[PDB]
């Protein structure tokens, strides 16, 4: 599934004002035009076609259980300004060693803004 | 008008169609002798004397289920010719109960349905309630539905099934049957909602606190679970779904038509008094794995389409504020080539209690029926159980020697073996 | 003198048919019985426009109600004016649509089509000088899509003449009330866009927010929803009941309003509504109506009227008025805001001013706008279409009745010509 | 009755123990719901 | 009806022919302007 | 004709601004219900200016009451007047911003200036003729700060020529109700002075050595400082309102006042304030409304003018006086007194006179002075604020919003500049 | 709105929100069955307590509360005591073996046993708030689910909230008495860990408040419920400007950013001055200047380290009851002035005011005194830089021998946590030196 915007009326849609107060799923703010015929990608009983690319990823959704889910899961927030270069750079290290957190459905969407002090 | 006519078959029929008809007489006004002390059409048919008589028929082959039926507190209601029963078993076998038992029963059913058939002015659809483990559930029910397609033609067969639990069953010789019944169905069924026993036995034990349940306190889960898919050809709705509304939004292809269930608000009635029950909280409900029919989890695969029957005193903004809900999450996941993805359907006649009952007096409900890919380890799970006892020819001289081929044993395992693949690659990106 | 015939299709157009009725039996004072018993002789001069006279002095509706199952007419006679519709005007089958485009096209909407065009052809031939038919439906259902765009085009092939006008209830942008709606949106918008006069499309997104942020209702129904919608229904046809001091008709509505043939699709709104305590707060005049006429947040079509340009507008007035207010507020919109209107057409907004308010308010008015902004929805419906139509979704129950698979290919490649026509009038010089 | 509203012609009630704010302003299904205050600080009757 | 919202079924067909085949029939329930 | 819309920001301008409306009312025969119950024509005939229209002979004001978190909105809509305000005007988020200011600027402001700029533009749109906005707020806050020069910026590039006021509270120089003080304040008077054509500055201690030292009042709440904020909102603004021998708008005392545009930090007064047993005691002439303008200890804005020289002088009467007598005390200080006024303006004061005076009161005056005493408020906030910032104190609830660190260095040179640009005159 | 979610985790967690949530039932009108007395007005007449009572339709209010623990014999009072209808049953989580004083069990073998059960159930109680101001987090550094398991809650909440305001509440460990023997190698494994995910963290420790029960109250021998009950006073005062009518508002946002400075040091010190007795409240007046001066006394601070040992960074002054915004101001001027009292370099602004309308509420059969003005106070000091030199000298001391190692080594967990979360606090010894240099 897609979110989409209802245009007057993306206010009372707003994640937080629907009472989810985590992370959640975006929506498309501009919908892309195209024209003529759309060519069917998939033949019959759902099969992808051959020469069709599939994309790499999993079939099934990428869904990080408690016994799968990393040990020393790092921060969400991490601003590295007032920090020393190599401090901010384990945290970086930290964040950057775990590759599987970060793309999963319910991943770790996390945050590094700023620079630190050299 | 807008009939619908009830198959139950197999002593998993029989003892779900005493808990689903004792709701209907009782939703309606109609006594247990039959006398009503005008929308019962669906379900029943008046005689001239008075006396209403369902619109039914029970088969058995064995005759010690439903002579509790014809001795119990219902045994004036039903007509005499609609309960069937044979003499010996099918015994846990599917050749006894396809080819030497079961055809000498076949013949006689066939002329129950086409009498029933003759009265109903609107007929919308068959119902089939049997269950894939037995004998007669199984492979009587493979010879219904194989005949009634070229009898009756395009009508609408929903089925309903006890799907094999994933640790838990009654039988050794389950996964021979599960196999050769889904094979000898595929090409001649609609929709199948599945539902499983543990996964009834984990809510009962978990949502009402009834811990060690019996099959009574599930085939009454069931009916109220028929109970809301009929819901609007009986009772005055503002959104309308019929039985033919089925088949068109959950069914994507003609090899897919495997969706699951779900009915929310199963709640105690000591714990109704601390909660409200909002659109909203009964909506989100649905799709939490805690709370499904089969123990497979929607979140380790992609949803395809969703069907939501909401019944009470219901609004319709609030039902389209808590959709908008469910599409924002990113644990709610669907398939690359379905963008819209809901079928919605409100009623307002609210969910009737059972005297003796164990679910709450409630005022709103939602009964959402959905396709999912995530059905897939429940095949490759049965998959392996079927070849593991297979490879060394187990089990296979009660199958061969009454009037049964060796070779659907091949065939019906190959057959299969695409369908592993065809769950596969409907869900693979562009 | 200039009857209009109604027709009522699928469930939703029952319940909205059901609805207006009731509103218009309100304004000309016709008790749920039939009874004429109204206060002025204005409530029965053009009664004719919507109501046969029987014997006894009893007034019987003109409209035809089509379904594929009673289960919705049951309903509908069980309701207050149940009883003021004729028994023979109500058409029903035996078995349903099941939300499939292609049951309500050729399978078994073709067995109905002829009853149907039977009944309207008998309520035709008793108008003295008819001008067209009005038709409700929804684009997500198959009794109202299929079988409905299967009336409009054996209408539009027998009565080519006249006025044809659609209420449709097109699909909403966030939630979907049926998984397999944008085959039916794109195989009715094809036929729309050639066999209808006017469409005006209906949002219900648009009627929710309406009946949330300006009426304030805490539970709307759809027992609201329908009165807005027939309110705003019954405000376009009231120059050809009523008195005014600048009339007009559907014809003339169009004539103003589309420039091409191929861009017939409007944006609705409504003036004074307004909250419920909220009264005291608010002025009644012709300003107070246009800032609410014209405010993006009031049109019941879910597409942003500042992405584009309105290629034109109309104003319909009801009320004892000034018309050098009218004419000075309808000019100084479009001098204020000159990004959102066309250029090589130099007045855009045509007025039309009635006399007869609704009853219980001062003035009242509505607006029909005609923007190169409503294209969101077929670009949105065109992308979802393909989508679901590369893979073969759900293809098998539209192919296993006689469908073809290059109707899908020529529905796709029609609407996204409209949406470069569309596109091509907003970046015109 | 007949005082002036300048600083010093106002009285505080010392005897007041309850302090409380109505709910005037809430949400409703995502959008924002004004109900009239029928009862001011304190549950004092407007 | 307020309590119960029964649809008795007014239309259908008899003799091959669509009719009103009531005539005489309730509403949700409680009777119509016919009593 | 002259319309002026109000504006209120935060838990000090949803205090000022509900008392202020609790003085005009009473000034206009309003009841608490919002009915019209006077007795004369004169308040009735300007009432435009500040009042709105409504149905049934029924008047509301022009209020936009803005918060980032409704809960002190709840206490002001309690109050004896809560019910005179158009309910849609609330404005109100969901969570605050803890005295932060890019929370309230950049991060959670923003998400809330697009629904007040429909509520001004639904109301600067429906004048005759808007003459200019005002401001109520506080510069030590997060949401009066923070927001409150997002809503100058915001419209200033929409309506660019017409008046903008604000009424300051700049923070305190002995006890700060807020530790991160001089992040803020250096951050907004640096937005005033490109967007601002006047502000007031009011500081909290002044308003306490006039109730304790002056007025006596042994317990003076917020309510009795608010009071006094509320009595020079509306001295400056009467003469529109109330006929006049002289007149002077909003505008006329702005050409008034400031010689190069950089300049526009004044500090209020008001004369007639007298102590408790002292009513009997007072001599009640025009001289006695000079004294207590002038007196250096009754400013509102805690900087003598005794370190510095009065650029120019406002000064506004309300009552029936005499012109001559008028005239003749502006003759007066300043040719006692002329170690304290410029000398490259001849005649620094301007004088109005409205008829009209407060109820009650025989006479009234009110004052507006522009010091160069007054850039020693903008020396002492930078050196809280560099010395704070030179150890890079809280920064990180700062930049962790994603600010720059040269954002800080010019706010703080803009500043610098304009206590050097003030500092020529002296 | 202004919605709170409490948690409460181990036994002193359990014990202590029996305390606070007994206080929020008399402070507003709710019995111990859940029912006001009949609300006797039209509609709903009072919504002040939204912030931790919801309500369901019948007027039954449920608080906003997990109580989590892993011994079944806790709970289990609050289970069939006096509010035992109070509670909403599943807001009541128990193990069924507990965690036995290690770190170790408690965070890698029994903490992520039963650490997505709870994490389901402070969902449903985050999507019932429109709008939520942060949790509340109420432990002990001593035990092994008050360590072990509570920073294994705030890691968790990191990932799935972002930067959501995640206060907390805490039991640091006293100087001379203690409960058990392995404290310190709990009480430094989770300073460590939620070091960088932790917003604010405030510490009382039982020592100092023994010396307050015993001596400014006339209550000789006090009990864990005399303490319980001092820390719902200072926890209701931090969110009775989220109630009760307000002069100046304080959220639960303001004291992050006005006491915590710099990344590493999110460590404030409560304080509650007019904790008096009702044979010695019928002699002094309480004014507003009277209980200002009292945060700031050595005698009735509640830790037992001294803040004149060290500089004050910031403070946040929370005054409740029958007040003047003005001599609010005239003892703040004055408290400035004393060079007893020494404020460090770079805060030259230094305080946060909130003033607030409702007086404290008396319990009945309580401690206190009817008293008409109160001030509550969390202020952030480098006298702690002292209290952690306690605990570096009792982590090496028992370390270099390795005493005890083996209950964790072989409890799921490696060896080398040990000897890097010394390390890491050995950097935040240093940390809190360089704060306290004068910038010369």
């Amino acid at each position: 599934a897609t979110n989409y915007s209802a245009n007057q009326y993306e206010k009372a849609y707003l994640p937080t004002y629907l009472q989810n107060w985590s992370p959640a799923r975006p929506t498309k703010e501009k919908i892309a035009a195209h024209e003529g015929y759309t060519q069917i990608i998939a033949n019959d009983r759902g099969h992808l076609l051959p020469s069709v690319p599939r994309s790499k990823a999993s079939p099934w959704g990428s869904f990080m259980g408690t016994w799968q889910m990393p040990l020393k899961i790092p921060p969400a927030k991490v601003t590295l300004t007032a920090r020393t270069t190599t401090a901010a750079d384990n945290l970086t290290k930290w964040i950057h060693k775990n590759p599987d957190l970060l793309n999963a459905c319910n991943g770790l969407r996390p945050e590094i803004s700023g620079k630190p002090f050299d | 008008m807008r009939e619908c006519i009830s198959i139950h078959v197999g002593q998993a029929g029989v003892q779900i169609g005493n808990a689903c008809w004792e709701l209907y007489c009782l939703e309606h006004g109609i006594q247990p002798d039959g006398q009503m002390p005008d929308s019962f059409n669906t379900f029943f048919s008046e005689t001239g004397a008075g006396k209403h008589v369902p619109r039914a028929v029970f088969v058995d082959l064995e005759p010690t289920v439903i002579d509790e039926v014809r001795t119990g507190t219902y045994r004036q209601l039903f007509h005499p010719e609609q309960l069937i029963t044979g003499k010996e078993d099918a015994a846990n076998n599917y050749a006894r109960g396809h080819y030497t038992i079961g055809k000498e029963i076949i013949d006689l059913v066939l002329d129950r349905i086409r009498k029933l058939a003759d009265q109903c002015t609107g007929l919308q659809g068959f119902l089939v309630f049997h269950s894939f483990g037995g004998g007669t559930g199984s492979g009587f029910t493979s010879l219904l539905m194989e005949r009634l397609s070229v009898d009756y033609g395009k009508k609408s067969k929903l089925e309903f099934s006890i799907y094999p639990a994933p640790q838990v069953s009654t039988a050794v010789v389950e996964p021979y049957n599960s196999i050769l019944t889904t094979h000898t169905t595929l090409e001649h069924s609609d929709c199948a909602f599945m539902v499983d026993n543990e996964a009834i036995y984990d809510i009962c034990r978990r949502n009402l606190d009834i811990e060690r349940p019996t099959y009574t306190n599930l085939n009454r889960l069931i009916g109220q679970i028929v109970s809301s898919i009929t819901a609007s050809l009986r009772f005055d709705g503002a959104l309308n779904v019929d039985l033919t509304e089925f088949q068109t939004n959950l069914v994507p292809y003609p090899r897919i038509h495997f969706p699951l269930a779900t009915y929310a608000p199963v709640i105690s009635a000591e714990k109704a008094y601390h909660e409200q029950l909002s659109v909203a909280e009964i909506t989100n409900a649905c799709f939490e794995p805690a709370n499904q029919m089969v123990k497979c989890d929607p979140r380790h695969g992609k949803y395809m389409a969703c069907c939501l029957l909401y019944r009470g005193d219901v609004v319709p903004k609030d039902v389209n504020a808590a959709i908008a809900t469910i599409k924002t999450k990113r644990t709610i996941q669907f398939v690359d080539w379905c963008p819209t993805g809901f079928k919605v359907g409100i009623n307002y006649q609210p969910p009737t209690v059972v005297p003796g009952g164990d679910l709450a007096k409630v005022q709103r409900a939602v009964c959402m029926l959905s396709n999912t890919t995530a059905i897939a380890e429940a095949w490759a799970r049965l998959d392996h159980k079927f070849d593991l006892m297979y490879a060394k020819r187990a089990f296979v001289h009660w199958y061969v020697g009454e009037g049964m081929e060796e070779g659907e044993f091949s065939e019906a395992r190959e057959d299969m073996a695409a369908l592993e693949k065809d769950y596969e690659e409907v869900g693979v990106d562009s | 003198m200039r009857e209009i015939v109604h027709l009522q299709a699928g469930q939703c157009g029952n319940q909205i048919g059901a609805k207006f009725w009731e509103v218009i039996s309100d304004e000309h004072g016709i008790d749920p019985t039939g009874t004429y018993h109204g206060d002025s002789d204005l409530q029965l001069e053009r009664i004719n426009v919507y109501y046969n006279e029987a014997t006894g002095g009893k007034y019987v509706p003109r409209a035809v109600l089509v379904d594929l199952e009673p289960g919705t007419m049951d309903s509908v006679r069980s309701g207050p004016f149940g009883q003021i519709f004729r028994p023979d005007n109500f058409v029903f089958g035996q078995s349903g649509a099941g939300n499939n485009w292609a049951k309500g096209h050729y399978t078994e909407g073709a067995e109905l089509v002829d009853s149907v065009l039977d009944v309207v052809r008998k309520e035709a031939e008793s108008c003295d000088c008819l001008q067209g038919f009005q038709l409700t439906h929804s684009l997500g259902g198959g009794t109202g899509s299929g079988m409905g765009t299967l009336l409009i085009s054996k209408i539009r092939e027998e009565y080519p003449d006249r006025i044809m006008n659609t209420f449709s209830v097109v699909p909403s942008p966030k939630v979907s009330d049926t998984v397999v709606e944008p085959y039916n949106a794109t195989l009715s918008v094809h036929q729309l866009v050639e066999n209808t006069d006017e469409t005006y499309c209906i949002d219900n997104e648009a009627l929710y927010d309406i009946c949330f942020r300006t009426l304030k209702l805490t539970t709307p129904t759809y027992g609201d929803l329908n009165h807005l919608v027939s309110a705003t229904m019954s405000g376009v046809t009231t120059c050809l009941r009523f008195p005014g001091q600048l009339n007009a008709d559907l014809r003339k509505l169009a004539v103003n309003m589309v420039p091409f043939p191929r861009l017939h699709f409007f944006m609705p709104g409504f003036a004074p509504l307004t909250s419920r305590g909220s009264q005291q707060y608010r002025a009644l005049t012709v300003p107070e109506l246009t800032q609410q006429m014209f405010d993006a947040k009031n049109m019941m079509a879910a597409c942003d009227p500042r992405h584009g340009r309105y290629l034109t507008v109309a104003a319909v007035f009801r009320g004892r008025m000034s018309m050098k207010e009218v004419d000075e507020q309808m000019l100084n919109v479009q001098n204020k805001n000159s990004s959102y209107f066309v250029e090589w057409i130099p007045n855009n907004v045509k007025t039309a001013v009635c006399d007869i308010p609704p009853r219980g308010l001062k003035m009242s008015a509505t607006f029909i706008g005609n923007s190169t902004a409503i294209q969101e929805l077929f670009k949105r419906i065109s992308e979802q279409f393909t989508a679901m139509f590369r893979r073969k979704a759900f293809l098998h129950w539209y192919t296993g009745e006689g469908m073809d698979e290059m109707e899908f290919t020529e529905a796709e490649s029609n609407m996204n010509d409209l949406v470069s026509e569309y596109q091509q009038y907003q970046d015109a010089t | 009755h007949g005082l002036p509203f300048l600083p010093g012609s106002s009285f505080t009630d010392s005897t007041k123990t309850a302090f409380h704010r109505s709910q005037t302003l809430n949400y409703r299904n995502g959008y924002a719901v004004v109900r009239r205050p029928t009862m001011g600080i304190g549950g004092d009757r407007l | 009806g307020k309590e119960r919202f029964h649809k008795s079924q007014h239309w259908g067909f008899c003799n091959n022919v669509r009719m009103l085949v009531s005539e005489n029939k309730p509403g949700v329930g409680g009777d119509l302007l016919y009593g």
